[PDB]
């Protein structure tokens, strides 16, 4: 296959709390690699949208706060690779992170894939109560709200299995890092 | 044409000449054939282009004639046929006869060359035809090119001195034609005659081409400084000296030239204004450029030379600034590092020209393009112009550009400043950027942001490179530097907010080393508010206020994090306020109070006079709305004074525990439910039940007491029943029942 | 043109006539000249304009003719010449001399006048030409004017019937040539010959004039009225009917019209439709007005005439309703007295004639103008309103009145009622004005306040003008009428608030005579709170509900003042509720909680068990306000829950002092102190410290047992130090210093 | 001076709680006399505002307890004629007409003039602590809203003096009164 690398790129905050991706990882976003780009909103600036369009073969977004004029663009978007109902968001709508309340809203939208990038801005993943948890922290690597590494993930979703190649640029001198994670959905 | 007939005739002539030369013993008829062939060469019925083609034909045939010369004639001699056939008043036939004889003699022996050559030059006084003279001397040069002596100059007739004499006199007499050729004939023929001149310039430059392999620098200057320069001052033709200095540039090792091009400039400062001096100059500058930067304060000398020149010339905008930017590149070549003189060129050469150039606004004049190129030439040239950025007489030149040129330079500068990233800055960059901005939108859909938006972004971003202590002062610089007026700062501000607010943390990195960090933090809060109103000063715009609302919120949580949160309290209140100003859209406030709740929920360090107070206040905010579901959403979102929620609540206000207000917000929830009972809709009610049981089990599993399993079992059965018993089908119903049985699994 | 020659011929004829008259004995020649004179005009070539000019010329001429005639000739007589020239073939001079001698006889011989006249009339039958006949008869009558055989002749030669014959024959011949004048001359000259007819009709009306010089009512109605109406219906010509009858009416006095109307009206009611019968019967009604306006059911009989001509003719609805305007005016001149008759025919009969006449769309239709005029006719004719207020059935007429006229007449009648005091509204009166209202606002820029701002104000106020006891049931009937819709009474409910509130104490004032004042008072309270919640239930007020707040407050405050603590406690609890439900804007929230404070303040006798609980709830919700400076404002007013203040807290057990719980007062004083220590504003906090100083020092002078002079000294020294050490220059600083000085003076 | 017809009058609770002023004041308060009208606000409708703007081009309109819509018009305002400073406002701050609070707010205002709307319509006057205490009253003394005199006085302000012409429309049968009880600022 090798058709849909599902990168978790987000936490844009441009120019909200960010302006640019690290050069290596930014050019790692050259078109022709993936036909699938996962932007998650609050880009924000118009130039962000323009460069995205020039750079992104895939347009599926959630609705975002810092975003004044294209308030028309949907709150969310459901995707299917193989046979999956896929939910993606930030994490703002709920007051907390409670995975069970999250999957509550998910059932209110009927998706079995659960990915977001909220306001604590961490990477952690696991399953509790029969569903899987996806948040990478500031995929733009920006400073968090809490007391970050840019975390996009070569999420290899075909069928019910996900392989995750996360590319990480952390300073010791900066260091390009790759971690491989595999997840198969309980269908 | 006459050309075709003459070419055919001379072709049969050289055919029989080959019949003569390939079979030896026919020297007499061969000489007669050459003589009658050049008899047609005196016939100038061939137009100079037709004559050129026929001359090239006879010249390639004449190379073979010279081969036959070298092969046969070196045997004994040829005795004075010139004087023997001298009976006619004509010159050219016996002329070329003895010329072929001399070509034979030079083909054999190097000694007799200068004798017969001076013979040809002396007896050439009878040739009043200058075209035939030039053609002949070019033939001699191309021939004696392989026969003119060189560093083996030993004293026989013909040496470096004598060969350079022969080549120079032929050169200058062919120059005399090349001049008259433009004018010999009918006066109206001057156009085609300039055509002839341009066509035959290289036939004369061949002299210098042979001069290439010749006299060294002392001999060079001596033998050349006089004669050809006097030829120049005598002819005063543009193309003449142009092509001449061109071939000169390319002809000798320029250790010769540049060590003479100084005093050569001193000599040739004489040029007429209607002569294309600038092409000469720029070709020189070309030599000097691929001289220097190809990896005598020529600045002083040559700059003052061209100073005199433009002073001796009258260069309009175009020629002036063309030579100006060429000088710029030229200095960039010779003295990149001798910058002092370069900024002298800037201020007291180029800026003084600029204003001294009393020429009105000019863009159709490409001279503005030349000046722009000029300005950017060290920009486009240095990898490190920040070095030149440390010069105002580098940048203070900028007022001297007009609005169109101004934002031209603006695009250029922003390009410069965008590709790069900013290092440690004294206030100097701040001077530079005062310039930049006061050029930027000062004085008085932004199709290209042009480019100030992507610009301002990376501007304030490189600004972060600054360090804390001065970062506030230069924050002043920034902010009021944004005193331009209204409809811009929407494109500006959140960056600026952030600048201040993360400077808060940079400063705070010294709270363990300061107490005035409280006072410097004050200074912050002040400057914050300063900007804050500065944008509130701008109410006119749609959808931009809500922003600064959120911005205020951000500064608030900032001070919360700066631990000097005494005032963010006030920020949060006045945020509510400017809301009450900005009340126009439903879904706007929907998300807005959503953000309010989030932020406050992330606030846990204030005192009760802040803590519980603001809890009630946000409760009010929630309560103050119009349409049901979304409200209820935020309502049960706001539930956080008493019990278990959320994990992020690592708080010692409740001993590392969580605060999930239970009972009061619960009765508020019941309130909301009964209010929603006034809806009369199916899917809405479905949602209602969903979140109801969501939070119910959310309490029960998180050990919330008064949420007893009896309420929950009875109500889930009630919802299932009235759902099934009195509510019509829709896919929502079944997805909800799925969610519901899931919840049942989750009841634990 | 020939007319001018005829005029000059007549001039010369009058000249010779004068000459012949001045000579007696030639009076035969004078008659000959006069026959020639009249022969000049006898032709129909003279246009009735110039014919009549010639006729008045020859008429003044024949005046002198007949004068000198009666002078010379009637000395004895001309012997029977009337018959001698009654048979000769030549007719014209015969007739002219005969009428002249008949004039002479009528002058001298009073008895045979009728014989001569009747014989002249009989011989007039043989000729069918009406021009000469009419003009000849006008001459003869102008002679016989002064001696008609009439009521002056009481039985001798001549009586009533003799003048009857004379004038009637004259008149019918006038009408004969007069209707021929519609066909005289050329056919295409219809308009011109009818104009000539109109010019000559005055000569016709001259007979009516003569008739007016005659007998009174009795013999008239006996011998003339019959004949009069006879000719009236016998003309059967539109123009004859119209002109002749308008002359008649205008002419004859009303002693005749005393008992001669009804049959005459009926006779008119059956004439030609092409007559403007509307106008002429209106003129009759104007004579009837001349009757009425001066200070046997002619009312009803005349309405029957109206209905008959409605049937006997084909009346446009517009004409009908305009006639009805005039009829209503006339009748409300007649019976404003027991108008029940009048309103009968008008609404119950004439308005029903209208609803019968299903008029098409009519505002520009003059039917609508007649409509409005008729409708206002009683209204403007009214001097007292309960005439109209007695008209219950116009509510249908209201519906029978068209939309814009609906509004016009309604505003009319209402403000007419309004310009002074209205009276109690009987049931019928109630539902009638209720009908007015539910037509106006119900059914469905405040340049009209559309429309009832002052109208509802005066409405709700005159509600009090009604009878004391029923006023309650009136409240209920009106709150029924106060169902205008969810979007109508929006801001004019406070009126009904006032109504309930005033009636509360009014009916409270009847306890010495009926204990139901308590029970029905509670019942009121219920009805009120119903209405009040209703306007709460107008939740659709944009946070504007401070009104309904104020209204509940007024109510509960009065209830406790009417000493009904039971629901007073209840309804102030309700105030609490809606308050929180409504507690909306910082500034607002401030004012409104002040309102709640006053609500408490004005009480005196309320139970303490509820009182102190209310104190607690207050202090709570007070503390439930947001913004700092205003908050401490709230704080210092909140301590009045305890202090020797307000009227709420004045107990006569306090020795005429008030409740004075100065301890918790000083507690909240410490609270506000803390708060003001933290507002994060210098000068405001300072002025507030001054305010707190003022509180404390008043309590000192008010002798608060908790006011410690140590707190005095500590605070005043703190403040004196701050104002001395750290107070930044500003005017409010000077205000602080000077008022601090005032306080110091007040410290005693 | 009749260019200073300074009058505290009105306050009929209108249109809610009265109907209108009878023709007596209407002609007594018609255009042509007053050049400077002193408004007590809380009318509460607009037509009476129009009429009062018609009474003189010099008024001082204030928001009152029944005045909601014009949220903007604050409650206090001070004017000065010569050495007299005429301050005025609602009085909402008051829980009772305690002279301390009265004079204290006056000092906040730097005024000696007294105008407000309390609870009762009850006049009294006397001197105490350098200030005089004058009730602004109503037109004829409408019902209980202001701590019952027909309040209107032909008042010219001169220096520290105000010529208070105590006039009433007293029932016995409402009848016009021409009397004067004048006060001048002690200073």
């Amino acid at each position: 296959s090798m058709a849909f690398l599902i990168l978790v790129i987000g936490n844009l905050h441009i120019p909200d709390r960010a302006l640019d991706i690290p050069p290596k990882f930014k050019k790692l976003l050259s078109p022709g690699k993936i036909s699938q780009t996962l932007c998650l909103g609050n880009l924000t600036d118009r130039a962000t949208y323009d460069y995205l369009r020039s750079i992104s073969p895939d347009l599926k977004i959630v609705r975002g706060r810092m975003d004044v004029e294209a308030t028309s663009l949907p709150l969310m978007q459901v995707v299917t690779h193989g046979s999956l109902r896929i939910g993606f968001l930030e994490g703002f709508t709920l007051v907390s992170e409670e995975p069970d309340v999250l999957l509550a809203e998910a059932n209110k939208l009927d998706v079995d894939v659960l990915c977001w990038a909220g306001g604590s801005h961490r990477f952690e993943c696991f399953e509790y109560m029969d569903k899987f948890f996806v948040n990478p922290g500031s995929a733009t690597g920006a400073f968090t709200t809490d007391w970050v590494v840019p975390s996009f993930c070569l999420m290899d979703v075909q069928g019910i299995s996900l392989t995750l190649y996360v590319y990480q640029l952390r300073k010791d001198t900066e260091n390009v890092a790759v971690e491989k994670v595999t997840y198969t959905k309980p269908v | 044409r006459l050309l075709e007939d003459a070419l055919i005739a001379v072709r049969q002539q050289t055919a029989m000449m080959r019949k003569f030369l390939d079979t030896p013993g026919k020297l007499m008829d061969a000489l007669k054939c050459c003589s009658t062939l050049v008899s047609e060469l005196r016939t100038s019925s061939l137009s100079p282009k037709q004559y050129y083609e026929l001359y090239m034909a006879v010249f390639d045939a004449l190379r073979y004639l010279s081969a036959h010369l070298r092969e046969n004639h070196p045997v004994n001699h040829l005795a004075d046929l010139y004087e023997l056939v001298q009976y006619a008043g004509n010159i050219i036939p016996r002329l070329y006869l003895m010329i072929t004889v001399g070509t034979a003699y030079m083909s054999i022996d190097g000694a007799p060359v200068k004798e017969l050559m001076k013979d040809m030059m002396d007896m050439s006084r009878g040739v009043q035809h200058p075209v035939r003279g030039l053609f002949l001397r070019y033939y001699l040069s191309g021939q004696a090119r392989d026969y003119l002596p060189t560093g083996d100059s030993d004293g026989p007739e013909g040496n470096l001195q004598d060969s350079i004499n022969f080549i120079l006199t032929n050169f200058v007499e062919m120059n005399k034609l090349w001049v008259r050729l433009q004018h010999q004939g009918h006066s109206r023929e001057r156009d085609l005659r300039t055509q002839e001149r341009r066509e035959l310039q290289l036939l004369v430059g061949s002299n210098i081409v042979r001069l290439s392999q010749l006299v060294d620098l002392p001999t060079y200057r001596d033998s050349i400084l006089g004669p050809l320069l006097e030829q120049i001052v005598q002819c005063r033709d543009i193309l003449a000296q142009e092509y001449l200095l061109e071939v000169i540039t390319q002809v000798f090792p320029d250790e010769y030239h540049l060590h003479t091009l100084d005093q050569f400039l001193g000599a040739v400062s004489r040029l007429n204004p209607h002569v294309n001096v600038k092409a000469i100059v720029i070709g020189m500058m070309n030599r000097l450029s691929d001289y220097a930067e190809r990896e005598v304060p020529l600045y002083d000398i040559f700059f003052d030379q061209v100073q005199h020149l433009v002073q001796a010339q009258h260069l309009p905008i175009q020629d002036t600034i063309a030579l100006c930017c060429s000088l710029a590149n030229l200095s960039l070549n010779i003295y990149p590092e001798r910058l002092d003189y370069v900024d002298g060129i800037l201020a007291y050469a180029l800026a003084k020209v600029k204003e001294h150039a009393n020429s009105a606004d000019l863009h159709s004049q490409p001279a503005q393009q030349s000046l722009l190129s000029l300005l950017q030439s060290p920009l486009r040239r240095y990898v490190s112009i920040f070095t030149a950025l440390s010069l105002p007489t580098y940048v203070s030149l900028f007022q001297a550009q007009t609005y169109p040129t101004r934002r031209a330079i603006a695009g250029e500068i922003v390009r410069t400043l965008l590709k790069n990233q900013t290092l440690i800055s004294t206030p100097a960059h701040l001077e530079n950027v005062l310039e930049i901005l006061k050029v930027l939108i000062k004085e008085g859909e932004t199709d290209e942001t042009m480019e100030e938006q992507g610009w301002l972004a990376r501007l304030v971003h490189l600004i972060h490179s600054d360090d804390n202590d001065t970062q506030f002062r230069l924050l002043q610089m920034t902010r009021k530097a944004y005193a331009e007026g209204n409809e811009r700062i929407r494109t500006t501000t959140p960056p600026l907010i952030t600048a201040g607010l993360k400077l808060a943390r940079r400063f705070k990195a010294r709270e363990h080393y300061d107490d005035n960090w409280s006072s410097q933090s004050s200074s912050l809060f002040k400057f914050l508010h300063s900007a804050i109103s500065t944008l509130y000063t701008r109410v006119n715009g749609p959808g931009v206020a809500d922003l600064c609302l959120r911005l205020f919120c951000s500064c608030g949580q900032v001070a919360d994090m700066t631990e000097f949160e005494e005032v963010a309290y006030e920020f949060f209140a006045q945020a509510f306020t400017v809301y009450e100003e900005s009340i126009s859209d439903s879904k706007a406030q929907f998300q807005a109070v959503c953000v309010i709740a989030s932020a406050l929920h992330r606030t846990r360090n204030f005192g009760r006079e802040n803590y519980d107070t603001l809890i009630t206040k946000c409760a009010q905010h929630a309560s103050k709305l119009l349409r049901k579901p979304d409200q209820c959403r935020a309502v049960y979102l706001a539930s956080h004074l008493w019990w278990a929620t959320p994990i992020a609540a690592r708080g010692e206000t409740e001993d590392t525990e969580l605060y999930r207000d239970g009972k009061r917000v619960l009765e508020c929830l019941q309130r909301a439910l009964r209010v929603a009972d006034s809806c009369m809709e199916t899917a809405t009610s479905i949602e209602l039940f969903v979140e109801i049981l969501d939070r119910y089990v959310y309490y029960f599993d998180q050990r919330n007491e008064s949420v007893t399993t009896k309420y929950l079992n009875g109500l889930i059965e009630l919802i299932h029943s009235n759902l099934a018993g009195n509510q019509q089908d829709s896919a929502s119903v079944e997805a909800s029942r799925k969610h519901f049985i899931q919840t049942l699994e989750m009841i634990q």
